[PDB]
RNA sequence: GUAGUAGCAAAUAUUCAAACGAGAACUUUGAAGGCCGAAGUGGAGAAGGGUUCCAUGUGAACAGCAGUUGAACAUGGGUC
């Protein structure tokens, strides 16, 4: 009878990028 | 058949820790029937639930 | 049209992601936060040279 | 916060007004098609927060 | 710990319900009201958000009063009271 | 059918060799059951209270290396196990284990 | 309700139906072709043998990862394994077949297992929490069941 | 497709029996074996959370296994 719980919005949340820069080529 | 309420509400009237207030499992029934300190004041004092006393820690050594 | 085929605010993220470069809408939490904004191609953009 | 003022007092007073489920004859009429509350909050998940 | 361990320090409120729009606000180290200025007179809407003027103007609220003068005006603003 | 009563001395000091320390002492049980258990043939082994704390009375790591117990088989009712018997296993003091073997006692 | 392959003795032979149940679809199956064809005393049989692990499932199709076993040489085969939940909930069926098979008025033990599919549900949505503040999804994967119980004539 | 795969591995730990129950590795009691060891895994608060407190009832969700349990759901109470 009682309506289905959870299915909240999400949210997504920003991320490290381009892995470990480490060094680049030069 | 769930003896959590008369676990806590013994160690509040014996003035004591939770650890230790038993004795009798085997009047498993008799206990569960009770559900006030009214109720559970006559339990202590008719032998259902002891005080357990104390564990020994002797100063002998 | 004449306004409010796009009411909305947005803009792009760009390059370090890997998503596309369709203005996204900014904020979180309500679902339509990072859909695709303004333009023909999206849901909720406007129209090709809205009516006149 | 365990000791507090009374504007806070009515407006939690309000949130628990708002916070209790569909009665089964409602959701009997005509003219219906409501199934659930969906403004229903749960404190661990939703905050209300002021 | 320029995250999620220095976010576990939030702990004191800067803005609070206030008594005109009542929108948690109400900045309390300076006691003005970032959504309709609360100390000022004027009610603050600008021009370069349009929908919070759609948010908070006229037709949102009730009008539970502003809508008998409508009604009123139907008639001319009578003053008697009917026939029997 | 049977009702016999037998008494076992069980050499658990070979029947736990490598089991590690904080696990040593319940594969003590473990394998008791699987003793009382093959001795009789029937599945179901309860065994007493009194023979837990003989097992545990020296910690969980440090078993007594030689228990003589007491194997009775015994049968249940009352809308019953699929099982018609059992075993209650009960824990029988002896100070040394010299010259003493499995004697079927009433 | 509609069953795949309605059957062509109609009025002697029995089925059952399950719908919405929360299990594993891809255990679900492989032991739906284990069972098929069995005769139901040793449909009973065979699958208490499997919670009790002494004889196994093997595993045909959805076979990614699955270890192997002695017991799959009943099978001729490698991989089995012995699932739980999947055998209690198909010897669950088979009581309510029999129960079928009582009201209707046949000779219950002459009766083989002509038809049972297993096929996937609406699946039920949870989340879980990976690293660096992403969600991905956690989700069931229940399955409906169905079954046709024929006469052996 | 990957896939019944990675995975459910931080901080020493469970055991035996008994009751209710369709159903017990986890719920309750009882005994043993334990650890926190007074800068506590203890007793109480300020901030913030706002009914989470208590009781009873169910077991479709949810609790990343399970549950006969709960800070879940349902009903009713309590803050002088
Ligand atoms: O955790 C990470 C980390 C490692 C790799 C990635 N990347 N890079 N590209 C990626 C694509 C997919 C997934 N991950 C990715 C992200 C983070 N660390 C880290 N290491 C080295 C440089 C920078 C960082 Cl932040 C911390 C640092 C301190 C010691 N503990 C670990
Ligand atoms: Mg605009
Ligand atoms: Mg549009
Ligand atoms: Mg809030
Ligand atoms: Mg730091
Ligand atoms: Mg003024
Ligand atoms: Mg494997
Ligand atoms: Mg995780
Ligand atoms: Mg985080
Ligand atoms: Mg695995
Ligand atoms: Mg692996
Ligand atoms: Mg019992
Ligand atoms: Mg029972
Ligand atoms: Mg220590
Ligand atoms: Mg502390
Ligand atoms: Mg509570
Ligand atoms: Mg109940
Ligand atoms: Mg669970
Ligand atoms: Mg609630
Ligand atoms: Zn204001």
């Amino acid at each position: 009878s009682w309506w289905p719980l959870p299915l909240l919005l999400l949210l997504l949340l920003l991320l490290g990028p381009a892995g470990a820069r480490a060094q680049e080529d030069e | 058949s769930m003896l959590r309420l008369q676990k806590r509400l013994a160690s509040s009237v014996l003035r004591c820790g939770k650890k230790k207030v038993w004795l009798d499992p085997n009047e498993t029934n008799e206990i569960a029937n009770a559900n006030s300190r009214q109720q559970i004041r006559k339990l202590i004092k008719d032998g259902l639930i002891i005080r357990k006393p104390v564990t020994v820690h002797s100063r002998a050594r | 049209s004449e306004l409010a085929g796009h009411q909305t605010s947005a803009e792009s993220w760009g390059t370090g992601r890997a998503v596309a470069r369709i203005p996204r809408v900014r904020g979180g939490g309500t679902h339509r936060s990072g859909q695709g904004a303004f333009g023909n191609m999206c849901r909720g953009g406007r129209m090709f040279a809205p009516t006149k | 916060s365990s000791h507090k003022t009374f504007r806070i007092k009515r407006f939690l007073a309000k949130k628990q007004k708002q916070n209790r489920p569909i009665p089964q004859w409602i959701r009997m009429k005509t003219g219906n098609k409501i199934r659930y509350n969906s403004k229903r909050r749960h404190w661990r998940r939703t905050k209300l927060g002021l | 710990t320029k995250g999620t361990s220095s976010f576990g320090k939030r702990r004191n409120k800067t803005h609070t319900l206030c008594r005109r729009c009542g929108s948690k606000a109400y900045h309390l180290q300076k006691s003005t009201c970032g959504k309709c200025g609360y100390p000022a007179k004027r009610k603050r809407k600008y021009n370069w958000s349009a929908k919070a003027k759609r948010r908070n103007t006229t037709g949102t609220g009730r009008m539970r009063h502003l809508k008998i003068v409508y009604r009123r005006f139907r008639h001319g603003f009578r003053e008697g009271t009917t026939p029997k | 059918n049977e009702v016999v009563t037998r008494e076992y001395t069980i050499n658990i000091h070979k029947r736990i060799h490598g089991v590690g320390f904080k696990k040593r002492a319940p594969r003590a049980l473990k394998e008791i059951r699987k003793f009382a258990m093959k001795e009789m043939g029937t599945p179901d082994v309860r065994i007493d209270t009194r023979l837990n704390k003989a097992v545990w009375a020296k910690g969980i790591r440090n078993v007594p290396y030689r228990i003589r117990v007491r194997l009775s088989r015994k049968r249940n009712e009352d809308e019953d196990s699929p099982n018609k018997l059992y075993t209650l296993v009960t824990y029988v003091p002896v100070t040394t284990f010299k010259n003493l073997q499995t004697v079927n006692v009433d | 309700v509609r069953y795949s392959l309605d059957p062509e003795n109609p009025t002697k032979s029995c089925k059952s139906r399950g719908s919405n149940l929360r299990v594993h679809f891809k255990n679900t199956r492989e032991t739906a072709q284990a069972i098929k064809g069995m005769h139901i005393r040793k449909a009973t049989k065979y699958l208490k043998d499997v919670t009790l692990q002494k004889q196994c499932v093997p595993f045909r199709r959805y076979n990614g990862g699955v270890g192997r076993c002695a017991q799959a040489k009943q099978w001729g085969w490698t991989q089995g394994r012995w699932p739980k939940k999947s055998a209690e909930f198909l010897l669950h069926m088979l009581k309510n077949a029999e129960s079928n098979a009582e009201l209707k008025g046949l000779d219950v033990d002459s009766l083989v297992i002509e038809h049972i599919q297993v096929n996937k549900a609406p699946k039920m949505r949870r989340r879980t929490y990976r690293a660096h503040g992403r969600i991905n999804p956690y989700m069931s994967s229940p399955c409906h069941i169905e079954m046709i119980l024929t006469e052996k004539e």
